[PDB]
């Protein structure tokens, strides 16, 4: 069963940092978002 | 007339200094100037 050992830990080595609650989507997405629904 | 035994051993007495790279902070970049 699960190997628990996938290859996506390229990006916590540097590319990201732990234990930090990173948002899902950047501000000028939400907001472009925002005036497309207008 | 003579050949020696070419023995296989390789003495390297070089320390490298140990590192001190993974402490810090780590963040990938791209294209330069950030």
């Amino acid at each position: 069963p699960a190997p628990s050992a996938n290859p996506a830990k390229i990006f916590i080595r540097r590319f990201f940092s732990a234990g930090v609650a990173k948002n899902v989507v950047s501000y000028s997405n939400v907001m472009a978002a925002q005036r497309a629904m207008e | 007339f003579f050949t020696p035994q070419v023995l296989a051993l390789e003495v390297d007495c070089n320390i490298e200094c140990a590192s001190l790279l993974d402490l810090y902070g780590q963040i990938e970049v791209s294209r330069s100037t950030f």
